[PDB]
């Protein structure tokens, strides 16, 4: 039998989450959104100006 | 682009015309776009 539960609030959620975001080992705080923006800027800098 | 390809390898004739005829960035900063 397999049941899906439904927790998954988020992996780490206390001191360890704060430690993870503060200690930027890989930029993955909100990089599902932030990394996209950063890469887009770094590729779009070359423009008319 | 093809002009750049032949200009890299020293000089081999090809004095056809002034194909580039361009300016260098015009020192312009337009805000919105284009």
């Amino acid at each position: 039998f397999i049941y899906e539960k439904s927790r998954s609030g988020d992996i780490t959620q206390g001191l360890p989450k704060v430690e993870q975001v503060l200690e930027v080992r890989s930029i993955d705080s909100i990089s599902i959104n932030l990394e996209k923006r950063i890469d887009s800027w770094n590729e779009r800098i070359t423009r008319i100006l | 682009i093809r002009v750049e390809e032949r200009l890299k390898k020293i000089i081999k004739g090809r004095e056809k015309n002034i194909l580039k005829p361009k300016a260098a960035s015009k020192m312009v900063v337009s805000e919105l776009k284009e």
